[PDB]
């Protein structure tokens, strides 16, 4: 919040589509992080 | 392009606001995880 | 929806092929994440 | 190229209209997943 | 059907090239998918 | 580059076009899939 | 057939070597998804 | 470059030419396979 | 903090975004390998 | 664009100062490592 | 033999490096393949 | 850049020839592969 | 150190972000590679 | 050698890299494949 | 030693990061492929 | 862009301590690695 | 950029003489690997 | 940018130079490996 100057510096065009694509790879990557290694997320998916 | 000072302001108001509403929403989703799952029980 | 001023930063012919293809790869990583931890899924892929 | 902001507001109701469906659509396969599938039973 | 307005915002020669084959590999990666979970795909591959 | 909203419309028509007759071939595929695999049965 | 207005808005230069290229991978594909889920290519591979 | 409409006519007789002569190579391949192969037998 | 003069150098429109990438591609890194290579953290993801 | 030798150490103190709020976040992160996990213990 | 009209559309400075880049990769996966899936193919590399 | 249509005429026999030579290599290859290996046999 | 005439021949806006990101992912590997080739590293993770 | 004409076409600029890095990847290529298809290569590197 | 009319031809601001590269991209190969085909470089690694 | 033949021994100078600032960093880490770890023991 | 047809020819002799230099080195190494290694023994 | 013949011949000295030292540092540590490790023993 006190980092606002940073788009006289780095184009927003470029950046910012750059932070909301690594905010989706990283939620991707926890996901994936917690499905391989608990076996109550894969029972939740499995059902029955 | 790069920005104007005062029109990079503008711009990051709306990039600090849209990251308090992804933190509120995943506040709510860490506190749905502890509650529905064996995660810190 | 409150958001529509986006496309005076970012070029909204590269941002909406970015829109897009994401969701398109994030459904086809969902499916395959279904389809390798559960037993049902595959099931229904075989049938018999 | 980057847009009026009268023109990006014009784009972004498109945007969110095509959300809007595919939630709808995605909506409607939750439900056929729950009803048909032993997730959530 | 109603999205035809698109073509005035993402470039024609760059998104339709783009669709066709994000459509091909979706197809390849359903086949090898089915391929991959079932017994019967491999079987008709095998014969005899 | 990026057409007129006249020459979007006539361009969509054949990208429609081309989708409905990929959906009519991947439909008689699902309907033969059914008849001679052991899917849905 | 009915297609060959595509060179109008596709640049012929970029698609017709990405045509040839797809249907080329799509053939190495093919040929390896045979050899791995088949006995019979690999004991022609093999012969003795 | 991008085409005139007459000039994308003539072009695409050559790739749906080549399209056929590909498919006839395909058809012998694939007879060929049937008579030499456990495929379908 | 004695490096300062290295923006005479480096364009900061693409070494400002490839440091911030570069850090966060690391701590992913560093979590990944702590998840696969201890049992404490898999268990605190799977609890019960 | 590259920066005068002026505008230079004006952005690298932005970043330095970043890089502190980066450590010293690790260092109570590392800390409550220390106290909660088997690590070093 | 009849298709050499074709570098009017493809630029040959492109294509030809294409060409002779895609038979050098499919004459090493053609290797590889009878490689891992030959007992012969290893005995020659081994000898003794 | 791209060639007039004699010019490309030209440059095609190039990699006509190139592809026969390829072949004709390719082809004693085989046959050499065909004598010396259990392919076949 | 006698090789200082090298930044008339290539970029240093190229050259120095390439130099400092392979000594980072040399970093990287090195690491990885003590980690998976050793019990002390693993177990000095592990603790307990 | 009668192929001389080639570099009015390509550049050799582009064509000169590709065709030494092509050797030189190939070259690396043959040397893992024999390393990991043979008991002897691996049994020099270990000696003793 | 013979060959330096090469940056004739060549641009040294491509061809002398890809020469440079390429020679430490091939001492990190070699050294992991002595790694993962010894027994003495994991146990020079493990000590005690 | 590249450098005048001055200015490029300007530039190494900052590269070159650099490289001996990581250097001895380095000496430090392994000489610690020599002393707490199995390695060379 | 792309040569004369001349320039082109002398640039094609240092090509095809490293591609000999290469083959001979090669030639040396086979008959090397025949005489030292279990290969065709 | 590509340079002069005169130019190329003295930039080739210096990449030359460096392959020579990288050439005797490896001979070194072929050495040490020789003296140091079971291969070739
Ligand atoms: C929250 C406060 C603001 C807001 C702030 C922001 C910000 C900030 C951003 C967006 C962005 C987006 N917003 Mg929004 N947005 C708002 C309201 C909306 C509405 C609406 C109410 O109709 C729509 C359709 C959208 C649509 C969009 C997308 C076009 C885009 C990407 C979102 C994403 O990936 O979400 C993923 C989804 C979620 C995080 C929500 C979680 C899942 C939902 C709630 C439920 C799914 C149910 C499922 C189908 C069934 C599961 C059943 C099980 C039993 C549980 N917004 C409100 C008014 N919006 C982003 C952007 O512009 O990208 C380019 C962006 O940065
Ligand atoms: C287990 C392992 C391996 C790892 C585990 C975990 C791990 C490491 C996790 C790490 C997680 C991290 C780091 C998470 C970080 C998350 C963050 C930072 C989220 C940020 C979200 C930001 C958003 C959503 C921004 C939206 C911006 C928006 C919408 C901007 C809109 C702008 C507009 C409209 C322009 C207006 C201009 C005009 C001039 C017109 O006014
Ligand atoms: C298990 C694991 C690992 C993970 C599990 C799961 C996981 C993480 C899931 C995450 C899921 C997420 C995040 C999903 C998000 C989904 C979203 C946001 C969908 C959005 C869809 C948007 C659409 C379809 C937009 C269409 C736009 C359109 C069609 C726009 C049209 C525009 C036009 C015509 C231009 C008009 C201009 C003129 C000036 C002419 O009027
Ligand atoms: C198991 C897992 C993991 C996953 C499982 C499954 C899974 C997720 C599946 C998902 C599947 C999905 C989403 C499928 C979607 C399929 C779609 C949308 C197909 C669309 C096909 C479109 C076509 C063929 C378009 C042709 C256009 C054409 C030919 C256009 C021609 C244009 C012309 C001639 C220009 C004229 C211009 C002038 C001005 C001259 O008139
Ligand atoms: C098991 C799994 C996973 C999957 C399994 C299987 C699976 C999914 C399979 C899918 C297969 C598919 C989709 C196959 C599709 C194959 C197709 C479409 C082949 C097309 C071939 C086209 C050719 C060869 C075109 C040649 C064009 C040519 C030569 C053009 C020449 C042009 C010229 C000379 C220019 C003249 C201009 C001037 C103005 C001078 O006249
Ligand atoms: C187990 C294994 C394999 C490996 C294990 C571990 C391993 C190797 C670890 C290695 C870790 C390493 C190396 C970590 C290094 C971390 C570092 C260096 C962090 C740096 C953080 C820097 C930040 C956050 C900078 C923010 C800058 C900022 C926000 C800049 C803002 C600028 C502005 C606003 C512009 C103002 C301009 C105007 C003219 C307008 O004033
Ligand atoms: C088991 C599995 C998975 C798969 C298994 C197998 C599988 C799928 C195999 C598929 C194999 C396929 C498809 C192979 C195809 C091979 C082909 C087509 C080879 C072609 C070679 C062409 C060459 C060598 C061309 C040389 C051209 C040249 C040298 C051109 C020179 C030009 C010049 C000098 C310019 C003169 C201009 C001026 C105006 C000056 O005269
Ligand atoms: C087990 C296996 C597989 C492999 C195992 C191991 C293996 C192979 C290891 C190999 C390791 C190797 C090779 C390591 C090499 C490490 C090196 C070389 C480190 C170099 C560090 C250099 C630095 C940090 C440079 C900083 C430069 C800087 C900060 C420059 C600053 C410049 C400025 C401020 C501009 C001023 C301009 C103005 C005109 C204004 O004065
Ligand atoms: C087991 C499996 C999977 C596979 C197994 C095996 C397999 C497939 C193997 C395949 C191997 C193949 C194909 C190997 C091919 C090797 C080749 C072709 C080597 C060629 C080397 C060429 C060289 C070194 C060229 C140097 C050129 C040079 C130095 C040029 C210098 C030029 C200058 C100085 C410019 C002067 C200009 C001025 C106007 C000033 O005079
Ligand atoms: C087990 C398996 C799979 C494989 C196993 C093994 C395998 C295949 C190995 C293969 C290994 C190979 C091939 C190794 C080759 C190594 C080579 C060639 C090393 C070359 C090093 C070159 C250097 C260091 C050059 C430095 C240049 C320099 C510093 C240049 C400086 C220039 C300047 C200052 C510009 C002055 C301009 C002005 C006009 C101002 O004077
Ligand atoms: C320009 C390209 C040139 C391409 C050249 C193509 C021809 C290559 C000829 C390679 C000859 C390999 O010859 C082949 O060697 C192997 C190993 O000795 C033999 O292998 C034999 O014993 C091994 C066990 O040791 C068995 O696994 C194998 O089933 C059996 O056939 C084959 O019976 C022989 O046919
Ligand atoms: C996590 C990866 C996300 C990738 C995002 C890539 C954004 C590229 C933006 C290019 C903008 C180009 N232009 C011409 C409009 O300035
Ligand atoms: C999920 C990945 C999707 C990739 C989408 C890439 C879009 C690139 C658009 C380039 C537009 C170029 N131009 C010249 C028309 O502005
Ligand atoms: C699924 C991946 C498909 C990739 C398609 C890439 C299309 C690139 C089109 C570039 C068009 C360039 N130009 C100059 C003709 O506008
Ligand atoms: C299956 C992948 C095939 C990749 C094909 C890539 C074709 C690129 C063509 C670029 C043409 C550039 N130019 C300047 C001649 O228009
Ligand atoms: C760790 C990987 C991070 C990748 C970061 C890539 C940044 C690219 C910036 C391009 C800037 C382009 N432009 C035109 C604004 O100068
Ligand atoms: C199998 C992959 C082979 C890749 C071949 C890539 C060729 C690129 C040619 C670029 C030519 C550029 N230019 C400016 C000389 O026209
Ligand atoms: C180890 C990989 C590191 C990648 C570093 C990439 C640096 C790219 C620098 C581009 C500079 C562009 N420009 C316009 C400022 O000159
Ligand atoms: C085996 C892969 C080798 C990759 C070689 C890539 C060479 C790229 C040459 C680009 C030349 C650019 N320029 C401006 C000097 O013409
Ligand atoms: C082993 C891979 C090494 C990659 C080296 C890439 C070097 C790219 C140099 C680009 C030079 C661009 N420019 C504008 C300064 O000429």
């Amino acid at each position: 919040m006190n980092q606002g100057k940073i788009w006289t510096v780095v184009n927003p065009a470029v950046g910012l589509p750059l932070l909301l694509g690594s905010v989706a790879i990283t939620a991707l990557l926890v996901h994936l992080a917690v499905l391989t290694h608990t076996t109550w997320f894969p029972a939740f998916q499995q059902g029955g | 392009a790069v920005l104007s000072p005062e029109q990079s302001e503008e711009l990051h108001k709306y990039v600090i606001d849209g990251a308090r509403a992804f933190l509120g929403i995943a506040l709510v989703a860490h506190f749905l995880a502890f509650s529905l799952t064996p995660w810190l029980h």
